[PDB]
């Protein structure tokens, strides 16, 4: 029903629901326009961030056989301190 | 099955589902509670090739194998400014850096 | 003839019997190499045997004999003698079988 | 030890199917309740298990060290076959934590002595140095089965 705004570094808006973007700790942590801007993640990784959350939502609970969730080598570092930092 | 999408129009990006047999104008009424924009004021792309709103997202190619949560699949939007359509622009996301030393 | 096999017939199905069961359960079966993660069995036994590939060559009559029936049964044990040690589990269990098989295949 | 196996020594048919993408490693726990590691599983594959009725099972990631999901929970326990019928143990992927995730990603990429050379923050230092294994997993599970 609702959704929120996800604010990158670089100006890019993720509009997600509000339940998937629950998962993540730190959004929780700073919810109940609504929205948050975080300054140091840039949007190639916050977009993937946005992808586990459906990712999350979908397989958690689930009867099916579960896929990896992919992750480039390339943004393992980057993708790493923001789960840490969003505690998702 | 249901389809995992990414609205994309400039630099706004919108994680949402639907299903294969879901038409391109209810993803409209998606976009339309969502940005506030009534269907007619927009125009939905599959990587510049416009789609009707008569069509189903299966029929679009949109398969329950491409649009995966993990890697959804991205549609194309633009807004009419005023008088016309917009061009349909999509800014791309930042770029990773080089990458470490120590890794691979 | 005839109450050879007939009597052999009933002599396996006392080897199938509950009251055997504590020891003749790993012998019903053939040998499943792929479940005990037994890689060299099938080079070590050149023909293996069990008890339930007696009772279908049995009811499908293709024992000439009864000492041809023994021979099966007798090639079941020492496949189990051949490739396992002497004083594992499994070859105290093959001896307690073996002489209730004895015992009754002696008094035909 | 709590989490054991029983000597019942009744013998119980079970199949191993390995529903992800990796290998799984089949943990067995013994009767004094240590864990002891069996053949491994290629991925999508499965065979046929000769086991015992009430001894444990917990199987394992062959390479990102993690547990893995059997029949939708952590412990598996085979039963007395019933009517001959074979018991199934679907051993597939949990969702993990995106934190715990990229961490699978970032140890199979590199040395554990180049750790503290990446530029992370240094409590994730720790994080990598952190491997998981069966002894830590036991010891989580023993404690809820001990205040329960
Ligand atoms: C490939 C793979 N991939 C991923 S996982 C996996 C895998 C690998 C191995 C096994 C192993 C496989 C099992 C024998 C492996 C040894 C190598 N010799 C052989 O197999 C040679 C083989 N002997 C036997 C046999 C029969 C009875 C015995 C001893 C041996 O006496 C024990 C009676 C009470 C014990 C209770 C107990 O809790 N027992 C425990 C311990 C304490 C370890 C002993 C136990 O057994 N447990 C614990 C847990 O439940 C797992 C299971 C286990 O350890 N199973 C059998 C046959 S035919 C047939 C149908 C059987 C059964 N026969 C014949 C005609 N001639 N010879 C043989 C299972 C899975
Ligand atoms: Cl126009
Ligand atoms: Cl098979
Ligand atoms: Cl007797
Ligand atoms: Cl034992
Ligand atoms: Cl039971």
């Amino acid at each position: 029903s609702m959704y929120v705004k996800l604010i990158s570094s670089d100006g890019h808006e993720f509009i997600v629901k509000r339940e998937h973007a629950l998962t993540s700790g730190t959004i929780k942590a700073m919810l109940s326009t609504n929205e948050v801007n975080f300054r140091e993640i840039p949007s190639h990784v916050l977009s993937k961030v946005c992808m586990y959350f459906t990712y999350k939502v979908r397989y958690t609970n689930s009867s099916t056989e579960i896929p990896e969730f992919p992750i480039a080598p390339e943004i393992a570092l980057e993708l790493l301190m923001a789960a840490n930092f969003l505690d998702c | 099955m249901d389809v995992f999408l990414m609205i994309r129009r400039h630099k706004t990006t919108i994680f949402t589902d639907a299903k294969e047999s879901s038409t391109v104008f209810e993803l409209k009424r998606i976009v339309e509670g969502i940005l506030k924009r009534p269907p007619d004021e927009q125009r939905l792309y599959k990587d510049d090739q416009l789609l009707d709103d008569g069509k189903t997202l299966g029929e679009c190619g949109f398969t329950s194998q491409t649009a995966r949560p993990q890697a959804p699949a991205t549609v194309g939007l633009a807004f009419r400014a005023d008088d016309t359509f917009e061009a349909l622009c999509i800014e791309p996301f930042s770029s990773p850096p080089e990458l470490p030393d120590v890794m691979k | 003839v005839s109450e050879q096999l007939k009597c052999c017939s009933g002599i396996l199905k006392e080897m199938f019997a509950k009251k055997h069961a504590a020891y003749a359960w790993p012998f019903y079966k053939p040998v499943d190499v792929e479940a005990l993660g037994l890689h060299d069995y099938c080079d070590i036994i050149k023909h293996p045997m069990d008890m339930s590939t007696i009772k279908s060559k049995l009811e499908a009559r293709e024992y000439r004999d009864a000492q041809e029936f023994g021979a099966d049964v007798r090639l079941m044990f020492s496949n189990c003698y051949k490739y396992n040690p002497p004083d594992h589990e499994v070859v105290a269990m093959a001896r307690k079988l073996q002489d209730v098989f004895e015992m009754r295949f002696a008094k035909m | 030890p709590v989490l054991r196996s029983v000597n019942s020594r009744e013998p119980s048919q079970v199949i191993f199917c390995n529903r992800s993408p990796r290998v799984v490693l089949p943990v067995w726990l013994n009767f004094d309740g240590e864990p002891q590691p069996y053949p491994t599983l290629p991925p999508g594959t499965g065979r046929r298990i000769h086991s015992y009725r009430g001894h444990l099972w917990l199987f394992r990631d062959a390479g990102t060290h993690d547990g893995l999901l059997v029949n939708q929970t952590e412990l598996f326990v085979p039963s007395l076959n019933v009517d001959g019928q074979p018991i199934f143990a679907n051993i597939t992927l949990p969702v993990y934590t995106l934190k715990e995730r990229c961490l699978q990603v970032v140890r199979s990429l590199v040395k554990p002595e180049n750790y503290r050379r990446l530029d992370i923050v240094r409590s994730l230092y720790e994080d990598l140095e952190d491997h998981p294994n069966v002894q830590k997993d036991l010891e989580r599970l023993t404690q809820e089965r001990i205040a329960h």
